[PDB]
RNA sequence: CUAGGGCCAGAGGCGGCCCUAACAGGGCUCUCCCUGAGCUUCGGGGAGGUGAGUUCCCAGAGAACGGGGCUCCGCGCGAGGUCAGACUGGGCAGGAGAUGCCGUGGACCCCGCCCUUCGGGGAGGGGCCCGGCGGAUGCCUCCUUUGCCGGAGCUUGGAACAGACUCACGGCCAGCGAAGUGAGUUCAAUGGCUGAGGUGAGGUACCCCGCAGGGGACCUCAUAACCCAAUUCAGACUACUCUCCUCCGCCCAUU
RNA sequence: GUUUCCGUAGUGUAGUGGUUAUCACGUUCGCCUAACACGCGAAAGGUCCCCGGUUCGAAACCGGGCGGAAAC
């Protein structure tokens, strides 16, 4: 994390720059796609382990980081057993499965909330 | 995965060309606070060799440029901030709405910081700028301009 | 020592203010209006043997998510009964364009049961364009607190950025999970 | 000494096709991946078969399989009530989505037409998944639950009918010291000079043809860079501009 | 003409059958001595010859371009 510390600033800058385009003018999303495509490529070559909370919004088909949150369809339904929150865009038509349930809040606090109590300085 | 990401293109359209270029200033304002958060020392005497070395791998998206030298006389003197950045071209948008494409073939760009001015010779800086931050910027040749 | 530096950015988009003195009696005001006008909602569904049915009461999660898309001025009421509800309720915060996302955390689960209705509804909303239902509820909308979103722009040409790098340690999960593969 | 050949084990042979004894050759074409300033029906680069093996740490049910974590389900097994539909009575499921509908999505099951009569190829339907739109009843008729067995899902991650790479798709056997290469040197010859042309710019007090135009004559200048034969030839790859042909991009200016 | 091998702090060289850059010499400092040669610890010092490509990540694997070296 000496030389790799510089690399963290170059990833969240292009992530935030795609939000500034869509905050001022929506329905023209070519800047939000390229800023996410450059963000994924730097993390692909310079290997970094990003959080699954942000990465589940990037919509790993090609690139859309903010587009399914305000334009596309994200709903709840029950396919076979437990209910699933299906995140599907309108460009590559790929889906991401995420189950929402009170029986597995202990496992729902396992990837994200366990690092909030164990990652010490 | 190759043609499926390239169905229409990731290219612009006709309607985002007229998005009132002064509204692209918070993209430049985001970049302006980004450089102050990168080195965090500017004023008294803080290593001008370090400033030109950290901008080698820095993502310069949304930065002001002005062509002071180019092999074409028509390319020299175009000001504006950039939006895309491809292999050996990068698309800029200028004053009152019109976009222009200037290639990175043999030219230099002038980037104005708060208290610094850095020239970027566009003949060595190419080859998919996401990979520019990764690796392989070595010492080769001169830039005869 | 196995320490992996992980860029972890859950930038906390906070909800409205937790004014328990203010957000308690306005829910009792909603019970005074939904009962005095009429309770013919269950009488048309069950048909225990039509003007109250004409409302577009967005009942459920997926009727609220389709409501805020096109062009609708409405009010959003979200409770917190699920602990991983931030996956679901992120659309309430992020779709702030023309609505007010009210979030009654401790009491809204106890507001469906006394009303003659159905089981525990998570997301409650209603479309009331070009129809005067209750003029007093429309006065509570500037009275409930709004939430600012620094995720996109927060309405001012001034960005909010941070550097949240949480280094993941393998020795912490070695004592919790105790999983070994050789 | 015809290697358009034989021998031992094999029986497998690199998408298909075509040209060549010049098969780490070229061309046509299909699919996929990587990638580029011609939205892209585009240019460039790489990979296609089968079998075996490998694929960091962490997270994750799982990175070969199985076991083990937890939920859901009953052509299975066991117990209790038997008070086995009463005013459709009883119980379960349901906005935390029941029911219904849509589809050039499936490498899923079945009916099944035609090419065919080995794997199979395409049109169409049902069931089961996938995804989308739209929101209220639906299920069973002695009943309910635990345990066991089977089936399905599982917020990870660069990746989970995978992809990438390595290895293997045979082994082995055949030469002549005799003069002199449209350059033939080997302590390693040879792309020379001058003058006149060609083509590519520029000019005319010059001539002819008479359509303002064109041709001829004369004068000035560019003709290179990369590089060197050593037995020879075909092909691939790489280093190139005095030049010509094809395909375009960017920006300036004009209408 | 012919064949194989090599390029790694300043030199000589390992290493890796792909995710970390180091051992010996020398320098600096430290240990030690009235001040020392040895022993010993530690630090400064990286275009891992160059580009492309494969892969999640090439000092490495592959392809090309040079370079260097061993001998008839
Ligand atoms: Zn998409």
């Amino acid at each position: 994390p000496v030389k790799d510390r510089e690399a963290f600033q170059r990833l969240n800058f292009l992530y935030q720059a795609a939000h500034c385009v869509l905050a001022q003018d929506p329905e023209n999303q070519a800047l939000a796609r390229f800023y996410c495509y450059t963000e994924r490529t730097i993390a692909k070559r310079l290997v970094l382990r990003r959080d699954p909370s942000v990465k589940r919004t990037l919509c790993r088909g090609c690139s859309s980081l903010l587009v399914p949150g305000l334009t596309c369809t994200q709903r709840q339904r029950r396919c076979r057993g437990q209910r699933w929150t299906v995140q599907t865009c309108l460009t590559c038509q790929r889906s991401q499965r995420f189950l929402n349930d009170p029986g597995h809040l202990l496992w729902g606090d396992r990837p994200e909330a366990q690092l909030g109590s164990q990652a010490d300085s | 995965l190759s043609a499926r990401q390239r169905r229409e293109l990731r290219l612009f359209d006709i309607k985002p060309e007229q998005q009132r270029y002064s509204l692209f200033l918070p993209l430049h304002e985001l970049w302006k606070q980004y450089i102050r958060d990168l080195c965090s020392g500017l004023k008294p005497d803080t290593q001008p060799q370090m400033i030109q070395a950290k901008l080698l791998k820095a993502d310069l998206h949304g930065a002001i440029i002005s062509v002071t030298k180019s092999k074409c006389p028509s390319y020299v003197g175009i000001t504006g901030i950039l939006l895309q950045e491809t292999k050996h071209i990068f698309k800029i948008i200028t004053k009152e709405d019109r976009l222009k494409v200037i290639p990175k073939l043999n030219c230099v760009f002038t980037v104005e910081t708060d208290g610094f001015i850095s020239y970027i010779y566009g003949s060595k800086f190419q080859l998919r700028s996401s990979e520019r931050s990764a690796k392989k910027f070595k010492a080769k040749g001169t830039i005869d301009l | 020592l196995v320490v992996k530096t992980s860029l972890n950015n859950p930038y906390i988009i906070r909800w409205s203010a937790l004014e328990s003195e203010d957000m308690h009696f306005i829910l009792q005001t909603l019970e005074d209006r939904l009962k005095a006008i009429g309770l013919q909602k269950i009488e048309d569904k069950k048909k225990k043997n039509p003007a109250h049915v004409r409302k577009q009461l967005a009942i459920g999660v997926n009727e609220v998510t389709r409501a805020l898309e096109r062009r609708e001025l409405l009010l959003v009421l979200v409770c917190k009964s699920v602990k991983p509800a931030m996956i679901t309720s992120h659309l309430i915060q992020l779709s702030l364009s023309r609505s007010v996302p009210a979030c009654q955390v401790p009491r809204l689960s106890e507001r469906i049961a006394p009303v003659i209705g159905l089981k525990c509804v998570l997301a409650l909303a209603f479309k009331k364009n070009t129809t005067d239902f209750v003029d007093e509820v429309r006065a509570i909308i500037p009275r409930v607190p709004s939430l600012s979103v620094p995720w996109l722009q927060d309405r001012i040409e001034d960005s909010g950025e941070n550097l949240e790098t949480e280094p993941l340690e393998s020795q912490d999960r070695e004592l919790l999970d105790t999983s070994f593969e050789d």
